[PDB]
RNA sequence: UCAUGGAGAGUUCGAUCCUGGCUCAGGAUGAACGCUGGCGGCAUGCUUAACACAUGCAAGUCGGACGGGAAGUGUUUCCAGUGGCGGACGGGUGAGUAACGCGUAAGAACCUGCCCUUGGGAGGGGAACAACAGCUGGAAACGGCUGCUAAUACCCCGUAGGCUGAGAAGCAAAAGGAGGAAUCCGCCCGAGGAGGGGCUCGCGUCUGAUUAGCUAGUUGGUGAGGUAAUAGCUUACCAAGGCGAUGAUCAGUAGCUGGUCCGAGAGGAUGAUCAGCCACACUGGGACUGAGACACGGCCCAGACUCCUACGGGAGGCAGCAGUGGGGAAUUUUCCGCAAUGGGCGAAAGCCUGACGGAGCAAUGCCGCGUGGAGGCAGAAGGCCCACGGGUCGUGAACUUCUUUUCCCGGAGAAGAAGCAAUGACGGUAUCCGGGGAAUAAGCAUCGGCUAACUCUGUGCCAGCAGCCGCGGUAAGACAGAGGAUGCAAGCGUUAUCCGGAAUGAUUGGGCGUAAAGCGUCUGUAGGUGGCUUUUUAAGUCCGCCGUCAAAUCCCAGGGCUCAACCCUGGACAG
């Protein structure tokens, strides 16, 4: 690429950084209403019952989103509220379900790091 | 005309102003073609600059009111 | 009727001046209309030239008339009127330009 | 300001004159001297220019739409 | 002297070097959610649906232009109407607009009420139109005949350093009001200037060739018109031009810039509040008056939509401020005041300003402050762990004294307001003085490596965690709990967006034998670069001077708020 001509025409761009969420497009999470509550399981080296919400979004997608913690309420048409985050051991879990927010309880009896859960205080 | 006007410059419960001759039809923090002044009146100076402001009035900008006032604090006034 | 008008006050006014500078741009019209008529038939066929022009300088003179008139009313900003009496001008001196009276520069 | 010296394109068009204007410009990023053409319609009442002679652009009151100069002689200093 | 700037780590493999990709450590948000939550100062507060909008308010004013009438009993306050300016400013939003719209820099063909300077003028007449009175139509909204009236309202004649025209010639204006006067505000015609606009042009102004031709008022010329002014602005005829592979045309995206954030730097991304310019005002299209609009709260028409109707018809534009509803993860009070400041009007008095000045809610952000200070026998109670010796929570607490930022209970109490006095929404706020009293006040992440912090109990490829590597099949420094520790602190974390790291788009700064990559080779157009000497112009280049790049921001130095944040004054390199 000399200075003169192969690059006064242009060098490239790169694209962007790419979108490590195709929905949640505005910005950060996204109301979100249960479809399926299944549970699949991981690949190869790991071996778990990872029990995912396929959730419809506000947005226009659809989008099959990962339960953190232990318990769980989550029952058929309620409405959850989706986050980004990328769940490796499952193929196409891309997000995560917010615990604490509305209609997704806390979980049940967790006294270390609460506010990735929403749970309140005890004592 | 142009008419000779403070505008506020400072915080809240502040009133440093300054003295600006600007054009009537602006808003009244605008632009200038020369900010000639100064008026703090809590407690401080007052820098006037005296050859612009006959500069200005011997053009025909008139003041508004208290800055006439402050015009007639000092003797300004000359009519040449 | 209701406390405050203040721009149905306009509309009524902007009505009435409506009426009075459409009439009387309408007047100009018509008189420049006149003198432009009548100098095109003695542009056409008159057969005698420097005798019957003082018809065509009363009529125009009616037209500087009216066109000087709504000059002074604000309808008219200088170089409208000056454009137009230029422009009756200029067709006078076009219809003496073809003919008799000999004009160079 | 400067006037645009230049070569005339194609003069067939009373009192009308397509100019080339060379112009050298610092491309931004990369920092060579880039040219850059852009021709002009002239104005000439004389319309005494060829093809190919060369001119000098000075701005004037606008004549048509893309008619805005008159180019009347360079200096010729060599 | 200048320098005030550049960090790595993990992961391919049994290992090693390397290429290369991903991921993290750093900042920033107009942010959102979770846990937790003492105060203060200053900012910020629909990013989405330019999506509809209930209610109130957001633009008036002038009786010293005029006529009437309606309270008060010579005297004054008001008033619908005709007039005068203001409604084109101020406010709001970014849908469009890839374009002289913007930014910067020149130019000539123009206009300009209010504003200064300046030369001259204001005789004479006359007709109505509102108002009003009567009749009458309508539920309303509005009207319709009949008469009448005034003016700074309209019309005519004369007069004019103006205009038209080659000249000849013609053409054109006025208004009075206040006051006893004095005089002042005006009016008409000119001539300048300032400021404000209207135009034109050089240069800069996003991506896509899987969009290659476009353009016929199109590009020129003349004549006729037109505009405040130049102009295909418009029209008739003539010429065939004009743009384009340096991206025309089409498609898509986008308000732009001072700036913000990042970066060592070059520059990358971006355009909230602050400020300047543009555009829009329910969706479209028109014109009217005025100096100035094709006018957010003007008019007329069409379209869609909501309200009223007595069924014939009317009325309406919150992207003004507050507010409701919807959408959304998410963005507030249907507040006080014209005291200042700035507008508009008026001779003044004053009036009106949801601009603006304040207040309220929200840790939304930046900054400051507290939750105690000092001592505390090294003796006890307890949690956790232990080679059962003990260790560690731990001077920590308990406990003794000191203090009161804050907290409570009382007193005082501002400037902000402008030399005639008076004039404060904020607010009895800020600040100060006195009386108790440690009292009223610490959480949230993490502890496998990056990455500071670790052991124990339970679970047994389950539950789960996870930013990347990967932990988890019986003793897990990686899950869950406890203890302890770490880092932060009224905050702490996760997520999203952007830059860094990234030399991972490379000018500074990369590569092409084998790692991704040299066309199969050759001719050659456009274009790019180019031998030596001498001479000339200076376009580039360099130096001086000058103009400008608004103000605010950033940098330096001072100054003010008890400091800081923030505010203010002056200065300037770059470029």
């Amino acid at each position: 690429m000399p200075t003169i001509k192969q690059l006064i025409r242009n060098t490239r761009q790169p694209i962007r950084n790419v979108t490590k969420s195709p929905a949640l497009r505005g910005c950060p999470q996204r109301r979100g209403t249960c479809t399926r509550v299944y549970t699949i399981t991981p690949k190869k080296p790991n071996s778990a019952l990872r029990k995912v919400a396929r959730v419809r979004l506000t947005s226009g997608f659809e989008i099959t989103a990962y339960i953190p913690g232990i318990g769980h309420n989550l029952q058929e048409h309620s409405v959850v509220l989706v986050r980004g985050g990328r769940v490796k051991d499952l193929p196409g879990v891309r997000y995560h379900i917010v615990r604490g927010t509305l209609d997704a309880v806390g979980v049940k009896d967790r006294q270390q790091g609460r506010s990735k859960y929403g749970v309140k205080k005890p004592k | 005309m142009v008419k000779l006007r403070l505008k506020r410059c400072g915080r809240k419960q502040r009133a440093v102003y300054r003295i600006v001759a600007i054009d009537v039809r602006s808003r009244r923090e605008g632009r200038d073609l020369q900010k000639v002044g100064f008026y703090d009146p809590i407690k401080s100076q007052t820098y006037l600059n005296v050859p612009a402001i006959l500069d200005f009035l011997e053009k025909g900008a008139q003041p508004t009111e208290t800055v006439y006032d402050i015009l007639k604090r000092a003797e300004v006034f000359k009519e040449f | 009727a209701d406390s405050a008008a203040k721009r149905t006050r306009q509309a009524e006014t902007r009505r009435l001046r409506n009426k009075a500078r459409k009439s009387e741009v309408k007047t100009r019209m018509r008189k420049v209309f006149e003198a432009l008529d009548a100098l095109k038939k003695k542009s056409g066929a008159s057969t005698e030239e420097l005798v019957p022009i003082d018809n065509l300088i009363a009529e125009a003179y009616s037209a500087i008339d009216k066109a000087v008139v709504k000059g002074t009313l604000h309808r008219n900003t200088a170089a409208r009127r000056k454009s137009r009496l230029a422009r009756n001008k200029k067709v006078v001196e076009i219809h003496h330009g073809w003919y008799t009276p000999s004009l160079a520069p | 300001m400067r006037s645009m010296q230049g070569k005339v394109i194609c003069a067939t068009n009373d009192k009308t004159v397509n100019v080339e204007v060379v112009r050298l410009a610092p491309h931004p990023k990369y920092k060579r001297r880039v040219r850059k053409k852009k021709k002009y319609q002239a104005h000439d009442p004389d319309n005494q220019f060829k093809v190919g002679d060369w001119v000098q652009l000075d701005k004037c009151r606008p004549i048509s739409k893309t008619k805005t100069f008159l180019a009347v002689a360079p200096e010729g200093r060599q």
